[PDB]
């Protein structure tokens, strides 16, 4: 911010639908991920705990499987189960399932298409770079893979002298 | 793209009531949990709710809070924190005290 | 109307009658969407009009009768009761169609193990699919640079600063 | 140390190992998408894991290609 | 355990695509007219009080 | 009571499976937290895969004991009544779908409503059956087609098999014998130089 | 929770923000003239455009040069009741840029 620039902009301003219409971090993606797996883990851990309570009524195997917080809080042999009758199936529910799978397949095939396109761009640049490297070594300049293991380096100090100097070719894109 | 099926009078009765819902903080919390704030259409509909601040229209609204609530919701970090239960209780308690 | 996800009670009713009883647990049940008015207990209630009754009579007449019946499976006086929507076509043999939960003046569905574990698995799955779908678009692959997500002199500049800072902190 | 020829054959067996491993994961992944593509049993709870699997397998295929 | 009604379906209708289609309508001056009928706020004067 | 004990062993098996997947999820969480920057795609992807294997095993168990699990029903009683005062029970045994799942379902059903706007419903179910058939046919013909090819050979396509043949192990045996006889040539010439053996 | 999550209307008057800047610079002059402690190498200062600026000769293709102006509300005049101290806010110029 500069006073002259601003006096220019503000001096320029002195010269001058009811609906209002308006149109990332690797750490941020990280947070989204850990968030999601954490909610998964809390759900599964809950199911685990409950099943463990019941079976712990009927086995040693599930005093082990129940969480220490829960087994401290509540007495074992707490839950029960009785034979009952399974619920009526919902037509909407099955039509849902089929709709889900169909959308899943279409998603997959689209993803394969775009992945093919991006990898074709990649292979294109790669082909460019390597045709230039081939051009270079056709002129009998030795080259060695660089220390970073990315790209390759030409040994310009290959005619002679004391020091050995080599430098990597990079594409300025 | 289903054809719209709205009613004229009914949707201003309804949009009034919806503004009212926005007054409630717990409704905002559920709304956030259901990730309705993920949708851009929702946010444009919020700006459509800006029509309810107009005098002839606001003359009808019952609970003033919603208006404030609406300006509060224009900050997205606020949306993710009304997903939070703690802040939700903070907001409810803040009204309760004003009340 | 999905009956299982929901949690119902009428504290107004309970206070109207007063305390939570065996028989009042079955009446409370009668007020709930869980109870069905075509029930056999409802047919009995219709047949007797403002007279005393007895509970042993209640079970013994439940078996005498054939059809859909709601009985008490387990009973705990202080807080919780257990009801089931058993159907007996004949006496002495009953097929339980649903079980039902009563707790702290509250009625609950108490659902089938398959639906609980299944829904749990479904949640977990959904989390997975969402997280993976968010991640899969992000990373970049260059074949010489590797997988990417979008100097030592400067490091020494930092060392100089942190050492300056440690100095000022000690002071 | 190993012989010179030992070095050469060591390398090629390595490059193979890696490379048939990648092709084989391409094949096997596509195969198992196919195994899962039918929606006849159609337990919606079984269909949803299936959806996850599909996504995860296609991504695994692209991984192998890379 | 506690739950409230979802907002109107036509919230779900909004897109900045259809918005851009109605500003293209404005630039020109069926579907578009239905969209603007949808976008107006037609207040009412008298006669209705219930929820 | 026989049905009861069968349900007991069944739910024991599902308990073990879910235990293992909890362990794998916690491990994933740990690897995620281990580095401040997000972890390398190869490793996280590997972990998505193991997670998949776990959940697949679980879905198989649930569908195998699906009948015995949907006949049985769970209510707490007797010994939980000491802790019965708490709403923890309601939260633990709740079978409400997650809110995201709930919406998701609603949206997909709306999509079906656009589709019924397109066409009548009775026609839909038979078409669905016909498609499932299609997929099974695609599966078996892919198995056949694949078994037909040869994979772990050097330039040995079907077409190239017709063309020529190339053997790596024969080359290797060749070079090995050549180096061994060459070494014998060495030791022989060395003993010649030291003391004539020409 | 409102005031922390509140957000102002999005228009900022650019003539306003100039006048803020003027009053801000002017207010750093106020502060500094009656700020208790200046180090003697800092004794020459320029009250810049928006900024306070401070120069001390240095190497590595630059001068040691820092710019200060501050955002703490409470103190703005209390900065003078707190002659002892102040939040100040910097902006220093060297030959590097990001770091």
């Amino acid at each position: 911010l500069k006073e002259e620039d601003l006096q220019k902009e503000l001096q320029k301003e002195s010269i001058k639908t009811l609906d209002s219409k308006r149109n990332m971090d690797s750490q941020a993606y990280k947070k989204e991920l850990i968030e999601q797996i954490m909610i998964a883990q809390t759900e599964c851990s809950l199911a685990l705990d409950m099943t463990s309570l019941l079976l712990s009524k009927f086995k040693e195997n599930s005093i082990e499987t129940i969480s220490p917080f829960l087994k401290s809080t509540v007495p074992p042999s707490s839950l029960q189960f009785s034979r009952s009758q399974p619920p009526e199936s919902k037509e909407s529910d099955a039509t849902l399932a089929k709709c889900w799978k169909e959308k899943s397949l279409t998603s997959s095939c689209k993803f394969l298409f775009e992945a093919k396109e991006r990898l074709t761009s990649v292979v294109e640049t790669e082909h460019e770079y390597y045709t230039e490297l081939v051009k270079v070594k056709e002129a009998s300049w030795p080259l060695f893979n660089s220390q970073g293991s990315n790209h390759l380096s030409v040994q310009y100090s290959c005619l002679g002298g004391i020091s050995l100097g080599l430098g990597l070719i990079r594409m300025k894109p | 793209l289903l054809s719209k099926v709205p009613d004229d009078k009914s949707r201003f009765e309804i949009e009034l009531e919806f503004v009212q819902m926005l007054s409630n903080p717990w409704y905002l919390n559920f709304l956030a949990q259901h990730k309705y704030f993920e949708d851009e259409a929702f946010l444009q509909y919020l700006e459509y709710m800006e029509y309810w601040r107009e005098p002839e229209y606001v003359k009808f609204i019952i609970y003033p809070t919603c208006l404030h609530m609406l300006t509060l919701l224009k900050n997205p970090q606020f949306r993710n924190d009304i997903s939070r239960a703690d802040l939700s209780k903070q907001v409810n308690d803040e009204i309760y005290y004003e009340w | 109307v999905d009956l299982t996800s929901i949690q119902w009670r009428m504290p107004e009713w309970v206070q109207s009658m007063g305390g939570l009883r065996t028989e009042n647990v079955l009446e409370y049940f009668s007020q709930s969407p869980f109870y069905s008015h075509k029930s056999n207990n409802e047919m009995l209630k219709m047949q007797s009009q403002f007279n005393a009754l007895d509970l042993g009579d209640l079970n013994s007449q439940l078996k005498r009768l054939t059809g859909i019946q709601f009985v008490i499976i387990h009973e705990r006086p202080p807080f919780l009761w257990v009801i089931q929507k058993q159907n007996r076509l004949n006496e002495n043999e009953v097929k339980p169609l649903t079980v039902y939960f009563v707790c702290n003046e509250n009625i609950y569905m108490a659902p089938n193990a398959y639906t609980l574990l299944a829904t749990r698995m479904l949640n977990a799955t959904y989390c997975f699919q969402k997280a993976l779908t968010k991640i899969e678009k992000f990373p970049q692959y260059n074949p010489q640079e590797g997988y990417t997500y979008p100097s030592p002199e400067d490091f020494s500049v930092v060392r100089a600063f942190m050492q300056s800072l440690h100095s000022s902190k000690e002071a | 140390s190993d012989s010179f020829q030992r070095q050469l054959v060591q390398r090629t067996n390595t490059l193979n190992s890696s490379i048939d491993n990648a092709t084989l994961t391409i094949l096997s992944r596509f195969q198992d998408i196919l195994d899962i593509a039918i929606n006849e049993g159609k337990d919606k709870y079984t269909v949803a894991p299936e959806v996850y699997q599909i996504e995860c397998h296609t991504v695994s295929m692209v991984r192998a290609v890379e | 355990f506690s739950a409230f009604p979802p907002p109107p379906p036509y919230y779900k209708l909004f897109t900045r695509e259809n918005i851009e289609k109605v500003i293209s309508n404005m630039e020109k001056e069926e579907i578009e007219s239905l969209a603007k009928l949808f976008k107006k706020p037609s207040c009412l004067t008298s006669g209705t009080y219930q929820m | 009571d026989i049905s009861t004990e069968k349900t007991v062993e069944s739910l024991e098996a599902i308990r073990h499976r879910i235990a293992q997947i909890v362990q794998s999820l916690t491990h994933f969480l740990a690897i995620l937290h281990q580095s401040e920057s997000l972890s390398p795609w190869p490793t996280i992807h590997k972990n998505f895969n193991i997670l998949l294997s776990q959940i697949h095993s679980l879905s198989n168990n649930l569908a195998a004991h699906s009948h015995t699990l949907q006949t049985t029903s769970i209510y707490p009683s007797l010994e939980f009544p000491v802790k019965e005062q708490e709403p923890l029970l309601t939260t633990l045994l709740r079978t409400k779908a997650l809110p995201e799942v709930e919406e998701w379902e609603a949206n997909t059903l709306q999509e079906y409503e656009a589709s019924i706007s397109s066409q009548p419903k009775k026609k839909e179910a038979n078409d669905a059956y016909q498609k499932d058939q299609l997929w099974d046919q695609a599966r078996i013909i892919f198995m056949e087609e694949r078994e037909n090819y040869s994979w772990f050979d050097f330039v040995t396509r079907r077409q190239e098999s017709e063309g020529e043949f190339v053997s790596q192990r024969q080359l290797e045996i060749d070079r090995a014998t050549e180096e061994q006889n060459a070494n014998q040539m060495l030791t022989d010439i060395l003993s010649f130089m030291k003391s004539g053996k020409r | 929770t409102s005031k922390l999550y509140m957000l102002s209307e999005s228009p900022l008057s650019t003539k306003q923000i100039l006048q803020t800047l003027h009053a801000l610079n002017m207010l750093i002059r106020i502060r500094l003239s009656l700020y208790e402690i200046i180090p003697t190498p800092f004794q020459h200062f320029t009250i810049a455009n928006g900024r306070c600026t401070f120069t001390v000769p240095n190497e590595f293709s630059v001068s040691l040069t820092t710019n200060s102006q501050d955002p703490k509300s409470t103190g703005i005049s209390f900065q003078w009741i707190v002659v002892d101290f102040q939040f100040h806010l910097p902006d220093f110029s060297s030959t590097p840029a990001k770091y």
